[PDB]
DNA sequence: GCCCTTTTATAGGCCGCCATGCCGGGCGCCCGGCCG
DNA sequence: CGGCCGGGCGCCCGGCATGGCGGCCTATAAAAGGGC
């Protein structure tokens, strides 16, 4: 069994369950940004933990920047409490997490060409625009970015076990190329 | 734009904050010079209060503050009436103030006065004076000099563009905080009458402030708590205003508040500045309790954070006049505090502290009892555990608050304290102690544990053991946990921690923090457990005895060290030391029996050794084309691994391999492969040597680490050995070589106890051995006791300065640096050892053990108090190092001397003061530092000795060996005492300076550095206090030093001095002032730079001063015949084209000055080799100087002056090298500006002035100049800039006093 | 349906200009020769 | 003694070459609602 990846970011989908006047909020506090001419969501940051929030007028939000599930949740709840402080009622109704990002590092460099040829049906190497091998896998549905310094980044997971599995699957192929 | 505009725009565009601070200081100085400029200054800086930047608004506000602070109070000789304020106008009629919207171009385009009137009308609208939430389309010296500016500031209080709020709040604050008493006054009404007008004006201000304090709800939730961007600023401004307010007005405002509160921080900002009125009025102190009654239970945490901050000053006189509210306050406090699941407790700590200081009083015990009489739920017996969940909160300040509050509750005493002294807190506090990182929390917590366990033991140690036993063994096992190395941790099983972050400690992630911090976490638990271990009955200790036995026997390395210190704690509290006799054979075997085959803690090192060796072993013989399974290979199993076999790989196996397998490999790979593989074989041998030596050194050091604590334990139990050699030698070795500072701090006490134990036993022999070794070790560091056999030959050398010159060349290899760091560690241990052994005996110190006194006196009195025999002054002798050794001991032992031993050091004082003049510098080096130490510590007597004998003869020319020390001692004094020399300026500053002007190589340098550090030390902004406890004969009205310090600190304090000589050109007042400064420099052998504008009559001042000094030298020689004023010509350096100019000027002003120009045909320049002395003045171009410098340098000169010195700036040019050779009694530098926006310019110049004042390029570049320049760059960085500019000003201070800059307008 | 924004790993190139390091043209100055 | 000149140098400042360290752009994951 190969070494496990290390988790580095979490994206969360959170349900406020209330319609909001976005324009008003923008002028209400300093810590936010919102312009339809720029983007749909309200962009807001808090420090504890360092996070960014996309909030949508219909009553949902996408939350970013947590290292851990519990941290993520805590951040989300704090956001919701902030919302409550703003003056328009809201609740921490729903919580979902998608595309948990992790990274792994191994000694040997990876022969991108050889791998790409092995899984040509599933992988493509294009050093003309990105110095990495995108390796696509099905079970679990995971997007693997394979880099030539022995580094693999795992994306699209819901749970750490997924990335674990992904790495376990890819790791023998790695060992074939050093 | 004007220069004033440049000074103002720097407040926005200043590269550094400090330059902007200098800008506002200049603006305030201009206001001081020109008070009429006040309002122009304000109107120019005020617009920046609307600027976007946080810092720019802050800087403009501070500029206003400094400007008004330099303005006088005003004295001659429409208002919203305060009672009109009501809830409706704010809550349901006022316009909210929030984020600024798009710019109001339609209104901004109008004139400022018309715009002000329109803004006033719209402000009347905004406040809710109209009975509706209106729309903008409905409104599309005889008097207070600041009135219009005040009106603009007040109107700015309600701008939607929130930057204006933050800036203008601070601006109006800067107006009213300084000139609040004078606000609003107008002629006609007399002072007593217009006091009421001032009252009305301040009431109007408070009215508008209260309107702001809820109309504006602008907020920033970025921070989890401090969401107040501009509410806090306006509230603090109101607090600043409040100090001027009349008492009845305070009552009215207080009513408005306490109705508004049901702006809460406004209650705090009035409790700041009218606490007296709250008590005197009686009722009004009700509001502070009522606010916490209303608020302290609120869901909103944005005001929970504020509510505590109001209450601290209250409950002192309250307890008499409003006793009833005390119980309610504490009960509501504990109810809110118990809101488990809430995520912030910042104000909770302050409330806990307030309760804690209250808990020191019996009235608060009664407050507890009166509420407890109704219910046990609020009782002190059952309440306290609601503190328990807070022990591991993330913010450290509240942790400290928890600790101290717990301590105060422990101080409450009484039988009721048994309600929570149950074992729950006993386990929880220890669980806090085990892993805590923060030092302050550890410091408090050890005390808390001690007090607590003592309280419980006071009933019975049996019930203490009952409280602890159910949790005892797992806790002890946690206390005996191992310790590891980076990237190979050993975590702890979290099942052992009872419930009521921490992850780095639970996982054992030593990478984050140095292992010393882990050892701190271990000794904390050690000391916590030791007291309880000693207190509880011995029969209960069987399991504990087995646990410590395992820790002593365990293969884990750390456990033996932990166990040894554990037994040390156990012994040091025992009723009789023989109670610990059951630990005699284990610890003595730990120091005696051979240390193990393997250390489990070191297992990772062994694996690293195996891998780093096998990667070469498998490499090279395979590179010899021979690989076979039976050939030598290191075993798969590594000794120390879990369940490893006896035959597992060990370091001895590696030693066996590398011993003979290398030549075996060479013979095996003989045919060709050896030749191509030999360099690789060389670096492989090097790598194997490195790793093997590393592992062996680690093992040996760890052996010492265990043995040191073991010896500490054995000493502690007072079971003194009958064959003391191993114990004492292990103690000495540990003290010399211990790597951890905490174990060193322990070993110091170990030896300090051991000496007294030997004294009690009467075996002075081993005591003499150990103390002799101890003092002997103190000389190891090369910077503290130089090697006599190395430096012995040097004579007429300023030996201490060699650290500046040549000691930096030593680090040529790692072998030197290794011993250097070893020396540092050795002295670090030695200082603690000698310190504790000094303190413990104190006044009887020299009496108890005489041998230390013998070592302290005998060499100094055997060698000095006489003259050195030929062998004693032989550089290869035996006795030579001994003298410097004893002097080292004296200069180390001094500051830890007890006061009663002072006669001893004062008896030593006669020896050193005479020895200081000796021929052999190697003794002078030790004497200098020793004298500095005596002077620093025993202040009065050392100062008397120094000033009375060392100093007064400093000017005598005959005795050079005395002359060198006469300044070297002063330098070491300035180093050792630091700024504490400053009161002693009245015995040094002039005579030490006079050393600069005497021609003696090395002496000239040390003097310059001493004077430079003195110049740094003198304050730029403070005077000189009286020297403390100095006899009148010392002082004796020596005001010459005072005059020198005054004139050094300020040129305006220099006396006038008209031309004594008959120069035809009379001095104008500016010329006279320049002559005054030049005389002041000329009056004390200083040198400096003159930088007057050329229109001020440049040459006249210089030629006047040199002619004046020429005449003074001539007449003094006629009166005295002294050598010091010997006849020499003056030498001037100038551009060649200027030569004639200068010549003609000399003839004009001073025809009595004869002139020789070192110019003309090369023949004639070759011809005039000796003639040069025939005229008073010598004229020289730069370039004829640069050629014939070999020629020109023969004679000394009176004055050496650079006419156009700018050319000299280069630190390497041959001209610069050329000029510097010359020697004289005076010299000056003439330039347009010395510091023209570049700091790098100056070094060369300064050197030319004073070799050794600023120091060499080795410190000027590296330390200051380079980083200065770097950080100064805009593109460089953001962090260092402020520190850089502070350093810039430091350079300005160091270089200012010897520079004189004057503008032509002056 | 394509493109818009967010955040985290990432890797190398694409471009950028600051301080840095440089040294050639030219400065001022000297000066050995020869002129009168 | 008095002078002009070609040849002379250490040395400073300008234009130049140049690279450290920097955003930006690729991959480009995955919500969401949005613009068009």
């Amino acid at each position: 069994s190969g070494i496990t990846p290390t988790l580095q970011n979490i994206v969360a989908t959170v349900n406020l369950d209330c319609r909001l006047d976005l324009k008003t909020i923008a002028l209400h506090a300093r810590n936010a940004e919102y312009n339809p001419k720029r983007f749909a969501a309200v962009i807001m940051r808090i420090r504890e933990p360092k996070t960014t929030a996309l909030i949508f007028a219909s009553g949902k939000m996408v939350v970013t920047g947590a290292k851990s599930e519990d941290d993520s949740k805590l951040a989300s709840r704090k956001y919701a409490r902030i919302i409550q402080k703003l003056g328009f009622n809201a609740k921490f109704t729903d919580f979902k997490i998608q595309n948990i990002v992790g990274s792994c590092d191994i000694k040997f460099p990876i022969r991108l060409e050889g791998l790409a040829s092995k899984h040509h049906n599933f992988s493509s190497y294009e050093p003309e625009l990105f110095p990495g091998l995108i390796y696509r896998m099905i079970k679990p549905k995971i997007v693997l970015l394979i880099f030539v310094s022995g580094k693999i980044v795992l994306t699209g997971a819901k749970v750490r076990e997924e990335i674990y599995q992904a790495f376990e699957m890819i790791y023998p192929v790695l060992q074939d190329f050093r | 734009a004007t220069r004033l505009d440049r000074l103002v725009t720097i407040l926005e565009t200043g590269s550094t904050r400090l330059i902007r601070d200098t800008a506002v200081n200049q603006l305030a100085d201009w206001q001081k010079q020109h008070p009429e400029e006040l309002f122009n200054l304000l109107s120019r800086v005020v617009p920046y209060l609307r600027h976007k930047d946080w810092e720019t608004r802050t800087t403009a506000a501070k500029a206003i503050g400094k400007i008004i602070e330099n303005a006088p109070l005003y004295d001659p000789n429409n208002f919203f009436r305060l009672e009109s304020l009501d809830v409706a106008t704010i809550v349901k009629y006022g316009r909210p103030l929030l984020r600024g919207g798009p710019v109001d171009y339609n209104l901004a385009a109008l004139d400022p006065q018309k715009r002000l009137a329109h803004l006033k009308k719209t402000l009347n609208g905004r406040l809710g004076l109209l009975g509706r939430v209106f729309e903008d389309e409905e409104m599309p010296g005889a008097e207070w000099p600041f009135e219009r500016l005040c009106e603009f500031l007040k109107v700015d209080l309600f701008d939607p563009q929130w930057e204006t709020r933050h800036g203008a709040a601070m601006g109006l604050r800067e107006v009213i905080r300084v000139h609040g008493a004078g606000a609003g006054r107008r002629r006609g009404k007399t002072r007593k009458e217009n006091n009421d007008l001032n009252r009305q004006w301040l009431d109007d201000l408070a009215y508008r402030l209260l309107c702001v304090l809820m109309l504006d709800k602008f907020t920033d939730y970025s921070s989890d708590t401090s969401v107040a961007p501009i509410r806090e600023t306006v509230g603090q401004t109101l607090g600043a205003v409040l100090r001027h307010i009349s008492v009845e007005s305070v009552h009215a405002i207080y009513r408005l508040l306490y109705c508004m509160v049901t702006g809460m921080v406004g209650l705090r900002y009035v409790v700041a500045v009218r606490k007296d009125l709250l008590l005197q009025d009686g009722d009004m102190i009700d509001g502070v309790v009522r606010c916490v009654m209303q608020g302290l239970g609120d869901i909103d945490d944005d005001v929970r954070s504020v509510s505590a901050a109001t209450l601290i000053p209250m409950a002192k006189e309250f307890v008499m006049m409003r006793r009833s509210a005390l119980d309610s306050l504490i009960n509501i406090v504990w109810e809110s505090l118990s809101n488990l699941g809430d995520d912030l407790s910042a104000s909770t700590g302050k409330i806990m502290d307030l309760l804690a200081t209250l808990c020191s009083f019996p009235e608060v015990l009664e407050a507890m009892k009166v509420s407890a009489s109704q219910d046990e739920e609020r009782s002190f017996t059952l309440l306290v555990p609601r503190l328990y969940p807070f022990l591991r909160h993330t913010i450290t300040s509240v942790r400290l608050a928890v600790l101290k509050a717990l301590m105060t509750f422990a101080n409450l005493g009484g039988e009721t304290s048994q309600g929570w002294l149950n074992g729950r807190i006993l386990r929880l506090i220890f669980q806090n102690i085990i892993v805590e990182r923060d030092q302050d929390t550890l410091n408090m917590s050890l005390e808390l544990w001690t007090t607590l366990v003592r309280r419980l033991a006071a009933r019975d140690p049996a019930i203490l053991a009952d409280e602890f036993e159910a949790h005892a063994e797992p806790m002890m096992q946690l206390a005996l946990h191992p310790i590891g190395v980076p990237r190979h941790p050993i975590p702890m099983n979290p099942a052992l921690f009872q419930k009521p972050v921490d992850g780095h400690m639970i996982q054992g992630e030593v990478d984050l923090v140095g292992v010393d911090v882990l050892i701190r976490s271990r000794i904390s638990a050690a000391k916590a457990m030791g007291l309880i271990m000693s207190f509880i009955p011995t029969p209960r200790l069987a399991s504990y005895d087995t646990a410590v036995l395992q820790a002593l026997s365990s293969p884990y390395a750390s456990t033996q060290l932990a166990a040894a210190m554990v037994i040390d704690e156990y012994a040091k509290n025992c009723s009789t030391p023989e109670v610990a006799s059951r630990f005699i054979e284990p610890l003595q075997k730990i120091i005696d029996l051979e240390r193990p085959s393997h250390y489990r803690d070191l297992v990772t090192y062994v694996q690293r050794v195996r891998s780093a060796s096998q990667q070469l072993i498998n490499l090279f013989r395979d590179h010899g084309k021979v690989s076979q399974g039976k050939l030598p290979t290191l075993a798969v199993v590594v000794q120390g691994e879990p369940e490893a076999g006896p035959g597992a790989f060990s370091i001895a196996n590696a030693e066996k391999v590398v011993n003979e397998d290398f030549e075996r490999l060479k013979r095996l790979m003989a045919p060709g492969q050896r030749l191509i593989a030999l360099p690789q074989l060389n670096e492989a041998r090097e790598q194997t040597v490195e790793v093997i030596e590393e592992a062996k050194a680690a093992k040996e050091a760890r052996d010492a680490r265990i043995k040191a604590a073991a010896a500490c334990a054995l000493v502690a139990m007072k079971v003194l050995p009958k064959k003391p050699s191993p114990l004492i030698k292990a103690i000495m070795d540990s003290i010399k070589t211990e790597e951890n500072q905490e174990l060193q701090s322990r070993s110091a006490a170990t030896i300090a106890r051991l000496v007294q134990l030997f004294t009690e036993s009467g075996r002075r022999g081993p005591a003499e051995k150990v103390v002799a070794n101890l003092v002997k070790f103190s000389c190891v560091e090369v910077a503290e006791t130089p090697e006599f056999p190395i430096h012995a030959h040097k004579t007429n050398v300023i030996l201490s300065m060699q650290k500046e010159e040549d000691r930096v060349d030593h680090p040529d290899a790692v072998k030197y640096a290794r011993e250097a760091k070893a020396a540092r560690i050795t002295r670090r241990g030695a200082k603690e050892a000698l310190e504790i052994l000094s303190k413990n005996f104190g006044a009887e110190l020299l009496e108890r053990v005489p041998t230390l006194r013998t070592f302290m006196e005998e060499p100094l009195v055997r060698a000095f108090s006489g003259d050195l025999p030929p062998e004693a002054r032989d550089p290869e002798n035996a006795f030579g190092q001994e003298i410097v050794d004893a002097m080292s001991v004296i200069r180390t032992m001094t500051p830890t001397l007890h006061p009663a031993l002072h006669p001893f050091v004062m008896q030593q004082v006669p020896l050193v003061i005479k020895a200081l003049r000796s021929d052999l510098s190697v003794f002078r080096y030790m004497a200098a530092k020793c004298m500095a130490t005596i002077c620093s510590v025993i202040t009065v007597d050392g100062m008397t000795a120094l000033v009375e004998k060392v100093l007064p003869s400093i000017n005598n020319p005959l005795d050079l060996s005395f002359r060198q020390g006469a300044i070297e001692v002063i330098y070491h004094l300035i180093a050792v005492m630091g700024d504490a020399i400053l009161p002693y300026v009245i015995f040094l500053i002039v005579p030490v300076l006079g050393r600069m002007s005497d021609s003696d190589n090395q002496i000239r340098l040390i003097a310059t550095t001493s004077f430079a550090t003195l110049v740094k030390l003198v304050p730029l902004e403070a005077g000189i206090p009286d020297p403390p406890g100095l006899s009148e004969e010392l002082l004796k009205g020596r005001d010459r030093e005072r005059t020198f310090i005054a004139q050094l600190l300020d040129p305006k304090k220099i006396e006038p001095f008209k031309i004594p000589v008959a120069i035809k050109a009379e001095l104008r007042s500016y010329q006279q002032e320049g002559v005054n400064w030049l005389a002041f420099l000329n009056k004390y052998h200083l040198h400096g730079i003159l930088c007057d504008d050329m229109g001020l009559g440049k040459t006249l001042q210089t030629i006047c001063i040199v002619a004046s000094d020429h005449h003074q030298r001539a007449e003094e020689f006629a009166r005295t015949g002294a050598p010091e004023v010997r006849k020499l010509p003056s030498l001037i350096i100038c551009p060649p084209t200027l030569s004639g100019h200068w010549q003609q000027e000399i003839k004009t002003y001073a025809p009595f000055l004869t002139v020789t120009a070192y110019v003309g045909s090369p023949a004639e320049r070759r011809a005039m080799k000796d003639s040069l002395d025939k005229t008073d003045i010598v004229i020289t171009s730069y370039d004829v100087c640069r050629n014939d410098i070999d020629v020109i340098e023969k004679y000394n000169w009176n004055y050496c002056v650079l006419d156009q010195g700018h050319l000299i700036k280069n630190p390497k040019a041959k001209i610069t090298l050329a000029v510097k050779r010359l020697t004289s009694n005076h010299r000056l530098i003439l330039t347009g500006t010395p510091i023209q926006n570049n700091v790098l310019e100056l070094w060369s110049l300064f050197d030319f002035l004073m070799p050794g004042f600023l120091g060499a390029e080795k410190v000027f570049l590296d330390r200051f100049a380079k980083p200065i320049a770097n950080s100064r760059y805009s593109k460089a960085s953001s962090k260092e800039q402020e520190a850089g500019a502070l350093a810039i000003e430091a350079l300005h201070k160091q270089v200012l006093p010897f520079l004189l800059r004057r503008l032509k307008e002056e």
